[PDB]
């Protein structure tokens, strides 16, 4: 069956190449999660540096797309960087043409459309990545919008991605079932980060040092990533607890 | 590279046939039957719709019969959307001719250019052929009333009476039996419906499953009129010959 | 408005004997009322016993000579080192010149 | 399947090798070089007797000093002849001289590998190219669809070719006269031809420095046929 | 590099089926149920909003889309294919109609343009057919209200009422029973809500149900006043709250 | 651009698409051309499994390329329209630049070149067509008849046939055409041509077309009767 | 096997089979040798005929006054590659008034060959080349292979039975490297080298081809009676 | 070029066209036929820019002759005149426009009527009973306005033309070396040889 | 299956087998390494001596990009050159528009995107090299390694080719034993040692050592080849330690 090698339909209406691109998504064996504060949007992803020879500061799956948008990727790094470069270019072009900063959801729709094209046009392969976009949008507030190789996207209250994604997802549903709200009812992003790390620890049943995580925060008018030391300061507060 | 996935839509079989053309003809043979009959005083087109649900909007409809210009219409058997691509091409071709010469396009000339387009898809470009056969009904001041058909090969021929789509074998045998040269439009109407009535795969032929049209000299003096029958007019014509 | 042409002066002359030929030219190069150089040669050995000068606007002259020398080089490459006869050179140079019929080389050429 | 420009495991181009097979199916053509001229002759091979055999055109003028014969898929040769004629006339326009036979042959051969996925397949026809020029005198070249060309003292191409070439190996020497060479071409054509050689199903031609390239009328060739019979009977 | 895929990927088999169109229709069969009903003074189109996670915010994914102020669309099948079709549909309403005539196209014509786009994905080099079926509801001055279905092949049909997707066979039967040519828009809405309950297994409220109408002009939804001839979009998306109101009297 | 090499060489040195194009020709209705002392005749089978045909408007099997040359063919009908159009265009272009209508041999070479071109270009298949091209060079009275085929080879013929059962009618012509004595008249030539087709056709009903070409652009097609007179006439001379 | 349908496909062990098949056409080629001192560089090549009635195929091609090469394998590919070199040498002169370094010529050929080994539709070049030259850093010999690999050497040989001459040159190395200021000796050493590769055949006067370039010597080709001297 | 006229009478169109070809201060030719037969019942005369005139006329002739062979039919004069107008209308916005004016005279066999069309280089078409291009019209239009009747015979038409040519030989400043005259009627196109 | 016959096709496990086959070609190449030091980087490579006929010193394998970047690679050499040619174009275009010489991370992504692009289509083949490269910019020293998949990271030390495990093991040792830094001069010598050590796994043919470096203090931030005394000194040091 050559309907398995390119993006044409199988007899049961399926696109195998798209489905297999989803499997490539987990190759890295990393999980990520995102949640919304009152004021902020936090994203955390596991960081694994198995080789002693690597420079750990260059090992990242989180990207600053624009001054206001961050993106975390689940999937191999070459595809991840391809998607990041394009998103940066799209976000900057949008600003030049329309005179305002590209919203998170709009960039997500745009990257989702590009991915849709690779599912329909044969000479282009899908990218083996899931893209989680985050910001504090000036109209919509804290925002999480996620893209996959099917060209699907939607906004989330919170989300998780990776091999152990269903465990984190249910953990998060269970928290919101309880709190009865859409978000972390918290003032400081420091505490929203702490919530995020805590409910990841619980769901994954593992403990973290400062080099096992990677954290990005979105506030009004900036998205930034945390240093190892910032993360430590945050891990410390979780312990004394 | 991509060679691996190329069907080669424009090659010959070892018997010297064109696979894709043959398979398009097979596709067409399962489409609603269309019949064209030519009289001395006009032309009839009739076509059976593909099995209607009771909820289908029958009056604001069109599927089989299309106006090309004021002197030319077609009946369609095959993929509708393929047919609309070719129809808009033909409509445009007619208008270029009118613009260039200030005379309405002679029927054959329009028929030939549509058939030449079809032919191209069988020789170059590696795309699939259009899955359509047309019956052309029209009038011009050189040959009067004319019927042609064309099919996915880009071959065309002229007829006194002809069918396309499903059951053309049975239908052609019946037309051959009752057709005659001195015949009038109103007789040909009856013949068209009798033939569809016997060849249909449905239990009985009703107004909701039909499209119908005539091209007559039936306006005033030396000029021609196209009438695309409304549902009511079909309901009548079906009683007036007692098929209901 | 930019004028793509200039005039570098000088003058040249060719005479043919029974079994020899000369191509002569002065070595002065000028623009307007100034001397650029008192010794700038403008007559050249082009190979296969062909001497050439293209005199007038020197930038055009040099381009032509350069193109013709290069023509001789490829004649050898393409036709088994065959000697380019003078009559054949002449015809070749016609095509070099006429190729710029609508933006001419401003030179009088002698070989 | 697989690409039109593919190498076999033995390092040869599939499509080129296969075109060589089509050439082996072609009608025979022979040329012989002498210091008095080059002769080219061919087997016409009419597929049916109703066909007007003088319309079979497998020997062709390129320029006054160059002629050509062909074997294989001969319809493929029209555009090669056209290119050759243009190269020859163009050369004379640029240089006010005759184009060398070798240079002409090289130009035709440059087309040869201009195929792939530029034309869609190699040419299915070999050419014998014969002419004169002041630098290297009388010449015969075999131009293949590989893009290779060899100079030959004599050569046969087509179905009769391994037969005829063994024969040419024996009969050729550096002192043959034009007349000797004409007879030889007839002799060997008659050997390898299916039907019985006459002045209607085979044709001759030469190129001499003095009169350039000439195709022989059927009358002239008929007498050479008669003259060959008389020589053969006579020992 | 570059697209070496200049040949068709949909072709005729010996039986004369076009495989990739059949298979696209199969993808449409797997899709969530959607439907449309036409009334004397309105059209209603509706579908279920089947969520991906419960962490997803299903308002941000709108299955029922405005194309022009008088035309709306819903689908069944592959959602991403639908999204890009909506983008192209909106654009072609402008480039090939509004920019030429200064008014929005009539429903059959806009439908015709979408059908063309889908037909081209069925014959052009190096693409696959769209894996969706559309239902498009609209109004225009000289035709009034109309409802069309567009299929992967590019074929379109006008309907009184229909359904597509998972539960289409059952729902089409449910609609044949309840449809008459005197249904007033409020009644057509009520029938649509009934028909959808059959095909939804889970929660059934205004947060899992997406529904829009083509009805009267809505001057309150225009955004400006002062031009007498501009009277507002005939397309309205019912709110979550407005659906639940009708679900109590159900 | 769709690029694929469809016409390529097989291991044995055959180009299968060109050879399969000949099969398409083999399946076409028969056509035959016979040249006389002072004329050429073109006759063509028309398959009679089609009653209800309107023959006023249905495309004839012989086509005028210019007013002094005609072309008939066997094979795919739709392919032949492409060759006919290009030939007509070339005919007018030749008149425009050379101030003379085409020689028949020239028109033949042109059509043949077009056919060859389609056997070594990417993205196209060869023409499923062979042609017979006949007429008289401007201001000349020697008749001309040429044949082309899908490969692009072309040649001159005293008489020749192509299409289904052309092998049977070539057989006939081969023993009935005296090279030494061409049908010295119009009438004779039309007869031999009809005889050769009756070997293969069935009833001489709507089953035969004839077209006659005489010098200086004098071209006429016969009607049912005039042919039919030969059908009856030959059939009686038959019982022996 | 399943992975040799074109150049753009790797085998499961990381090989490029079409490139390997191109290398194989070189192996059937008639043998050619190159070697050089500090003052001159020489090419020697054994030519090959179709039969006793044909010419011997030329194997040596001049690229500029100071550079040229010999070929083994597909000769039309040599004509393409040598022609590309002629242009590159030419461009260097016209634009910069600079004779092209033999090392740069090597790099340009490598990059040209490489392009044909990474895209669909193409094929690798099916010819090997030995480039000699004398430039601003002295005499050079280079070995080109259509994998793209180019190598600078004191001496080498390619073609059928080229292994014979290759070992010989490996033995001779300390001797011929110092044949400075004596052309006819370097040639003799090269002619000897090539003789280690003959079988059932010996060097004749329309069989043998020699070229030399060096300190006060333009690249010049010797054939026919002009090689008798060395037979 | 310069003088081209046309008169339409009861049963024919008559074209008259000057014979001179002048360049600088030399009359290069006195027997020039400024006309092409487009089809057996359509004639076209032309005047204007050197080179452009013949090139354009011959280009139209080729096209109509192509149409004729393709359809085995002859286009009506009205149809040919519209084709010619459109060609000229395209030309006017080209990089280099054809500067050619024409008269088209045909006999329409479907209607049995003669027809005269005057088309200038801009693609300005009118059907007229009589027509002239260039300075000619400044004399002939008023003359014909007076002496022309719609039911005249081919012979009366020819006398009317004689009057026109006489006026032009009296008052025009250039010697146009007489005219070649051609009649287009139900039987085709013929040349009057003594004028 | 047949998922491995065409570039850019996902297998059912989510892999691109053609890239994985490109890697086998890299694994089959000679050993090359990079070491990051105090204020610079050092590059080294094992050049096999196929024959005595190879001219020593005259088949140079390390390549400079712009004026401040070195590149070395193992696998298909011509592919490596192709990648460097592209790198040179990318650097020229960056310096033309922005004036400053291209930063090393910026340069690494240029190579990354280009290499990644050759895993997107069936009409090209992936690169059959891994490439070690780096230099000094306004922010210090950077060392990178880039794979056929287009994957790259920053490194303390890096190694690829036939002796990659042995060299990696040796590299880990230095990083443990010198946690406060390595001088550019310690590194040049250590590089010599590791190439000599890694030559074990490839010891048929003997080999020529080639080294280069960029160092703020030692080369003034420019890329230079190590020759003469400094090279001989580093060979001597290496010979010491295999004994």
């Amino acid at each position: 069956g050559y309907d398995r090698h390119i993006t044409i339909f199988s007899p049961e209406g399926r696109l195998y190449q798209v489905e297999y691109a989803f499997k490539a998504t987990n190759q890295t064996n990393i999980n990520s999660l995102a949640v919304r504060g009152k004021d902020c949007t936090v994203v955390i992803s596991q960081k694994k540096v198995p080789d002693k020879l690597l420079d750990p500061t260059t090992v990242s799956y989180i990207f600053c797309i624009s001054r206001t948008i961050g993106m975390v990727v689940n999937g191999p790094i070459p595809d991840a960087r391809n998607a990041a470069l394009r998103a940066k270019a799209e976000a900057a072009e949008f600003r030049y043409k329309y005179g305002y900063d590209m919203p998170c959801d709009v960039l997500a729709k745009r990257m989702a459309n590009l991915s849709q094209i690779y599912t329909q046009r044969a000479y282009m392969r899908p990218l083996g990545v899931i893209l989680t976009f985050v910001s504090v949008d000036e109209e919509l507030g804290p925002s999480i919008y996620k893209t996959d190789p099917a060209g699907y996207y939607v906004g989330y209250k919170a989300t998780a991605t990776g091999p152990k994604q269903q465990e984190i997802t249910t953990n998060l549903e269970n928290h919101f079932k309880k709190s009865k709200i859409d978000h972390i009812n918290e003032e400081s992003w420091e505490k929203v980060v702490e919530f995020a790390i805590t409910h990841m620890i619980d769901a994954l049943g593992t403990e973290f040092s400062k080099n096992d995580l990677e954290v990005g925060v979105a506030t009004k008018d900036k998205f930034f990533t945390l240093s190892a030391e910032n993360i430590e300061e945050r891990l410390v507060a979780i312990a004394e607890q | 590279g991509s060679r691996r996935y190329d069907s080669r839509t424009t090659i010959f079989s070892p018997e010297g046939r064109l696979y894709q053309v043959e398979y398009a003809l097979e596709s067409i043979s399962h489409a609603g039957t269309a019949i064209g009959i030519m009289a001395s005083d006009g032309i009839v087109l009739a076509a059976e719709r593909k099995v209607t649900s009771t909820l289908l909007e029958q009056d604001t409809s069109t599927e089989k019969l299309y106006k090309l210009n004021d002197k030319i219409a077609v009946a369609v058997a095959g993929l509708t959307a393929d047919a609309e691509i070719l129809i808009n091409t033909a409509r445009i071709h007619a208008q270029n001719y009118l613009k260039t010469y200030n005379e309405d396009i002679p029927v054959e000339i329009l028929v030939r250019r549509l058939s030449d387009i079809k032919q191209g898809y069988t020789q170059h470009g590696g795309l699939r052929p259009f899955g359509v056969s047309f019956i052309y009904a029209g009038y011009d001041d050189r040959y009067g009333y004319q019927l042609y058909t064309s099919n996915p090969s880009g071959n065309y021929t002229g007829w006194k009476a002809i069918s396309v789509g499903a059951n053309t074998s049975a239908a052609q045998t019946l037309l051959q039996m009752d057709y005659k040269d001195d015949m009038k439009v109103d007789d040909a109407i009856e013949l068209a419906l009798k033939t569809l009535s016997k060849t249909t795969d449905s239990s009985a032929l009703t107004y909701d499953r039909l499209e119908f049209a005539t091209i007559r000299k039936g306006a005033n003096d030396g000029e021609v009129y196209q009438k695309i029958f409304k549902p009511q007019e079909i309901k009548d014509i079906l009683v007036k010959t007692g098929i209901t | 408005q930019f004028n793509p042409y200039g005039d570098n002066g000088g003058t040249i002359l060719g005479i043919a004997g029974e079994d020899f030929a000369v191509l002569a030219g002065d070595t002065r190069n000028i623009t307007d009322y100034s001397i650029n150089s008192r010794y700038e040669p403008k007559v050249f050995d082009c190979g296969d016993n062909i001497v050439m000068s293209a005199n007038g606007f020197a930038a055009d002259g040099d381009a032509l000579v350069k193109r013709f020398k290069n023509s001789v080089k490829w004649y050898h490459f393409d036709h088994n080192d065959k000697k380019l006869s003078i009559n054949s050179a002449a015809r070749n140079i016609q095509h070099l010149l006429y190729g710029k019929r609508f933006f001419p080389y401003y030179v009088h050429t002698i070989i | 399947d697989r690409g039109v420009s593919t190498f076999s495991p033995e390092g040869r181009l599939f499509q080129v090798e296969y075109s060589l097979e089509a050439i082996k199916l072609g009608s025979t053509a022979i040329g012989i070089a002498t210091k008095e001229g080059v002769v080219l002759g061919v087997e016409k091979r009419a597929t049916s007797p109703l066909l007007e055999s003088d319309s079979i055109e497998k020997i062709v003028e390129i320029d006054r000093h160059i002629g050509c014969a062909m074997s294989g898929l001969t319809a493929d040769a029209r555009s090669m002849i056209e290119h050759a004629r243009t190269a020859a006339v163009t050369h004379n326009l640029y240089y006010d001289e005759d184009i060398n036979v070798e240079s002409l042959t090289q130009s035709v051969c440059d087309l040869a590998l201009r195929f792939g996925e530029l034309m869609s397949r190699p040419f299915g026809v070999a050419l014998l190219i014969a002419g004169h020029d002041a630098d290297d005198g009388y010449q015969l070249f075999h131009a293949e669809p590989s893009g290779t060309f060899y100079r030959y003292n004599a050569k046969a191409i087509g179905s009769g070719s391994e037969g005829a070439q063994a024969e040419l190996l024996n009969e050729w020497h550096s002192s043959l006269t034009l007349k000797e060479a004409e007879l030889l071409v007839l002799k060997i054509l008659k050997q390898v031809m299916e039907e019985k050689l006459d002045e209607n199903n085979a044709q001759l031609s030469c190129i001499t420095k003095q009169d350039g390239f000439k195709i022989y009328d059927n009358e002239k060739t008929a007498e050479l046929i008669k003259e060959l019979k008389e020589k053969e009977a006579a020992e | 590099m570059t697209d070496r895929y200049s040949f068709s990927l949909t072709t005729f088999s010996p039986s004369g089926k076009l495989g990739q169109i059949d298979y696209a229709l199969t993808a449409v069969k797997q899709g969530v149920t959607s439907l449309g009903i036409k009334a004397t003074n309105g059209v209603v189109i509706a579908t279920e909003k089947k969520s991906s996670s419960p962490l997803a915010m299903s308002e941000t994914l709108s299955k029922v889309s405005l194309l022009t102020p008088d035309i709306g669309a819903v689908y069944s099948g592959m959602g991403p294919d639908y999204r890009v079709l909506v983008d192209k549909s909106r654009k072609v309403a402008h480039t090939s109609y509004k920019r030429i005539y200064g008014e929005y196209p009539p429903t059959k014509l806009l439908v015709s343009e979408v059908a063309k786009i889908m037909q081209e994905a069925t014959q052009s080099g190096g693409v696959r057919p769209f894996g969706v079926s559309l239902l498009i509801a609209g109004h225009d001055e000289f035709n009034g209200f109309s409802l069309y279905q567009v299929d992967p092949s590019g074929s379109y049909f006008p309907w009184k009422a229909t359904a597509i997707g998972k539960g289409s066979v059952a729902a089409k039967t449910f609609l044949e029973k309840r449809w008459n040519d005197e249904l007033e828009l409020e009644d057509a809405i009520h029938i649509a809500l009934l028909t959808l309950k059959e095909s939804v297994e889970g929660e059934f409220n205004g947060d899992t149900i997406e529904l829009a109408i083509i009805g009267d002009e809505n001057p309150d939804l225009l955004g400006y006043t002062g031009i007498p001839t501009d009277k507002g979009p005939r397309f309205r998306k019912l709110t979550s709250q407005e659906i639940n109101d009708r679900l109590e009297a159900l | 651009g769709y690029d694929r090499a469809l016409s390529i060489f097989s291991p044995d040195g055959h180009i299968f698409q060109v050879e399969y194009a000949l099969e398409a020709v083999k399946r076409g209705t028969c056509a035959v051309g016979v040249k006389g002392k002072n004329c050429v005749v073109l006759g063509c089978e028309r398959r009679s499994t089609l009653k209800l045909q309107d023959t006023r408007i249905t495309p004839s099997k012989v086509s005028k390329i210019d007013s002094h040359v005609v072309l008939s063919f066997s094979g795919l009908n739709a392919d032949s329209r492409i060759l006919i159009e290009k030939a007509r265009v070339e005919a007018q272009s030749h008149r425009l630049t050379l101030e003379d209508p085409v020689t028949v041999e020239y028109l033949t070479r042109y059509v043949a070149g077009v056919q060859q071109r389609y056997t070594q270009s990417g993205g196209v298949r060869p023409f499923g067509v062979s042609t017979l091209i006949a007429g008289f060079d401007p201001r000349d009275d020697e008749p001309k008849l040429y044949q082309t085929e899908p490969s692009g080879i072309y040649s001159s013929w005293s008489a020749q046939t192509i299409g289904r059962n052309s092998k049977t009618v070539r057989e006939f012509l081969e023993k009935n055409y005296d090279r030494k004595e061409p049908p010295a008249t119009v009438e004779e030539c039309v007869k031999l041509t009809v005889r050769s087709l009756l070997e293969v056709v069935q009833t001489g009903a709507k089953n035969i077309e004839i077209t006659v070409v005489k010098p200086d652009s004098d071209i006429v097609a016969l009607s049912s009767e005039e042919i039919n007179q030969y059908v009856t006439q030959i059939e009686q001379e038959k019982q022996e | 096997n399943n992975y040799d349908g074109d150049t753009v496909t790797f085998s499961p062990t990381g090989r490029l089979f079409q490139v390997e098949y191109a290398l194989e056409a070189i192996k059937q080629g008639s043998v050619t040798v190159g070697l050089r001192s500090n003052t001159h560089a020489v090419l020697v090549a054994l030519k090959r005929n179709a039969d006793e009635l044909s010419s011997y195929q030329k194997k040596i091609i001049k690229c500029d006054e100071h550079m040229g090469l010999s070929l083994a394998g597909l000769a039309p590919d040599a004509r393409v590659l040598s022609n590309y070199l002629r242009q590159q040498c030419n461009y260097s002169s016209l634009v910069f008034n600079r004779k092209l370094a033999v090392e740069r010529a090597g790099h340009l050929l490598c990059d040209k060959a490489q392009k044909n080994t990474q895209s669909y539709g193409g094929r690798p070049y099916g010819v090997g080349l030995l480039i000699i030259g004398y430039d601003k850093s002295g005499a050079h010999l280079l070995e080109f292979q259509p994998s793209g690999n180019v190598t600078e050497l004191y001496g080498t040989a390619i073609g059928a039975r080229s292994q014979g001459a290759k070992t010989y040159l490996e033995r001779t190395l300390d001797t011929f490297i110092k044949i400075d200021g004596n052309p006819d000796e370097l040639i003799k050493a090269g002619v000897e080298a090539i003789s280690q590769s003959l079988r059932d055949e010996s060097l004749t006067v329309d069989n043998l081809s020699i070229a030399i370039v060096g300190k006060d010597t333009p690249f010049t080709i010797y054939d026919g009676e002009a090689v008798a001297k060395y037979i | 070029m310069d003088i081209i006229l046309g008169i339409r009478v009861q049963d024919s169109v008559i074209l008259a066209s000057s014979k001179a070809v002048t360049r600088g201060i030399s009359v290069l030719k006195d027997s020039d036929d400024k006309t092409r037969q487009l089809s057996p019942h359509t004639l076209m005369s032309f005047a204007g820019e050197a080179g452009d005139t013949v090139q354009f006329a011959e280009y139209i002739q080729a096209n109509i002759q192509l149409y004729s062979i393709r359809e085995d039919y002859e286009l009506s004069p009205q149809a040919v005149s519209s084709f010619v107008r459109q060609e000229l209308a395209k030309s006017i916005r080209s990089r280099r426009p054809y500067q050619v004016n024409v008269l088209i005279g045909g006999y329409d066999k479907k209607k049995n009527k003669p027809e005269l069309y005057q088309i200038d280089y801009l693609g300005t078409k009118v059907e007229l009973p009589y027509g002239a291009h260039g300075y000619s019209g400044f004399y002939t239009f008023s003359l014909l306005d007076h002496h022309y009747r719609p039911d005249m015979t081919t012979e009366e038409g020819l006398d009317l033309l004689k009057l026109c040519v006489q006026e032009l030989e009296k008052r025009m400043p250039m010697d146009f070396k007489g005219v070649i005259v051609k009649i287009v009627d139900k039987d085709g196109i013929r040349q009057v040889d003594d004028f | 299956t047949g998922y491995d016959l065409s570039n850019s096709v996902f297998s059912p496990d989510g892999r691109n087998f053609q890239v994985e086959y490109a890697v086998k070609a890299v694994e089959n190449g000679t050993t090359s390494i990079g070491i990051k030091c105090n204020d610079g980087v050092v590059f080294a490579v094992e050049k096999l001596i196929t024959s005595k006929l190879l001219v020593p010193q005259k088949n140079v394998k390390i390549q400079v990009v712009d004026r401040h970047i070195g590149c070395v690679y193992s696998g298909l050499i011509p592919d490596g050159r192709h990648l460097v040619n592209r790198g040179r174009e990318e650097a020229a275009s960056f310096k033309k528009l922005y004036k400053t010489p291209i930063p090393i991370p910026a340069f690494a992504d240029r190579l990354g995107q280009y290499v990644q692009a050759h895993t997107l289509y069936n009409s090209v083949r992936p690169f059959g090299v891994s490439t070690i490269f780096g230099g000094v910019d306004k922010n210090g020293a950077h060392l990178y390694m880039l794979e056929p998949s287009g994957s790259y990271w920053g490194y303390k030390g890096a190694a690829t080719g036939k002796g990659r495990q042995s060299a990696k093991a040796e590299l880990e040792k230095l990083v443990d034993h010198h946690p406060e830094g390595l001088s550019a001069r310690e590194a040049v010598k250590q590089a010599a040692k590791i190439i000599y050590l890694a030559h074990e796994d490839n010891k048929e043919k003997d080999f020529e050592l080639e080294i280069s470096w960029c160092s703020l203090s030692e080369t003034n931030g420019l890329h230079k080849f190590v020759k003469g005394d400094l090279l001989q000194e580093a060979i001597d040091f290496a010979q010491k330690e295999i004994n």
